[PDB]
């Protein structure tokens, strides 16, 4: 059964990081890719990266500095990092796979928000 | 970046009514774009791919069509359980980025 | 003859394999590339009487006959030199009948371990199809 839960912090401030991990299962991280997305109070839907089977890296341009995502195929999890916080990474964090093209399954997303 | 537009915003409508939800990409993103139904405090749900696709076990009321740049999404006859948001995504390269979503609402 | 990726690629979208069983038409050239090389007349000789055959390197044992194996099962209904063609129509319409559902891309070794989970999409992107 395909399933992606995240794990986050909760709540951060601007002086620390931010680190989400996506836990996948029913599905190999070689075979395809998954993507970040968030969803800000009462917002849509804001793409942050991805990171292909073969690991490479693709992100949102504007997030593109703060952003780093990362994976471990054996432990069956993907990372994302974020720095240089803002009040305006506050949202609902997602990590979904993506299958040729489309995201098929989604997580059910961490509420993440950013203090003082 | 290739930005979408989405339109309406809001749309309020009745059971059985027909509604288009459309999305116009600044740049021709060559069919790959998806479709999402989000219901109130739900992750989004895949619904339609690669602009006609309809996602496993999606009722064959939603019909998408696009080609170029300007895509829409069709619900024929809306049930109950479709009210909800949606939102449209390209994949024609990196970045993605989705529209800015249609707030469905019981009229 | 070996096609360019954006050649091959439209003969792919002519005959039907963009988005065939929901597979990205960037699939498709991805598993051509690694398999043969793009090379309409690819051959290899396997570890038992059987031989791959053309474009997407098409099996003697199971799809096509080459009446050199043993054991043909010619599923696909078609001799294996026919696969061996600069016009990709019975490669194609083989293959389609090899993938049957969604997963159906395994068929193709290199696809599943060369393409599946990279960006197929970009071998056609910049195409003009």
């Amino acid at each position: 059964q395909v399933q992606l839960q995240e794990s986050g912090p909760g709540l951060v401030a601007p002086s620390q990081s931010l680190s989400i991990t996506c836990t996948v299962s029913g599905f190999s991280l070689t075979g395809y890719g998954v993507n970040w997305v968030r969803q800000p109070p009462g917002k849509g839907l804001e793409w942050l990266g991805m990171i292909w089977g073969d690991g490479n890296t693709d992100y949102n341009s504007a997030l593109k500095s703060r952003l780093s995502i990362s994976k471990d195929n054996s432990k069956s999890q993907v990372f994302l990092k974020m720095n240089s916080l803002h009040t305006d990474d506050t949202a609902r964090y997602y990590c979904a796979r993506e299958r040729d093209y489309r995201l098929d399954y989604w997580g059910q997303g961490t509420t993440l928000t950013v203090s003082s | 970046d290739i930005v979408l537009t989405q339109s309406p915003a809001s749309l309020s409508a009745s059971v059985g009514e027909t509604v288009t939800i459309t999305c116009r990409a600044s740049g021709n993103i060559h069919n790959y774009l998806a479709w999402y139904q989000q219901k109130q405090g739900k992750s989004p749900q895949l619904l339609v791919y690669y602009t006609t696709t309809l996602a496993d076990g999606v009722p064959s009321r939603f019909s998408g069509s696009g080609s170029g740049t300007q895509y829409s999404l069709k619900i024929n006859s809306l049930q109950p359980e479709d009210f909800g948001s949606y939102y449209c995504q390209h994949f024609a390269s990196t970045p993605r980025t989705f529209g800015g979503g249609t707030k469905l609402e019981i009229k | 003859k070996v096609f360019g990726r954006c050649e091959l690629a439209a003969a792919m979208k002519r005959h039907g394999l963009d988005n065939y069983r929901g597979y990205s038409l960037g699939n498709w050239v991805c598993a051509a590339k690694f398999e043969s090389n793009f090379n309409t007349q690819a051959t290899n000789r396997n570890t038992d009487g059987s031989t791959d055959y053309g474009i997407l390197q098409i099996n003697s044992r199971w799809w096509c006959n080459d009446g050199r194996t043993p054991g043909s099962r010619n599923l696909c209904n078609i001799p294996c030199s026919a696969l061996l063609s600069s016009d990709i129509t019975a490669s194609v319409n083989c293959a389609k009948k090899i993938v049957s559902d969604g997963n159906g891309m395994n068929a193709w070794v290199a696809w599943r371990n060369r393409c599946k989970g990279t960006d197929v999409q970009a071998w056609i992107r910049g195409c003009r199809l």
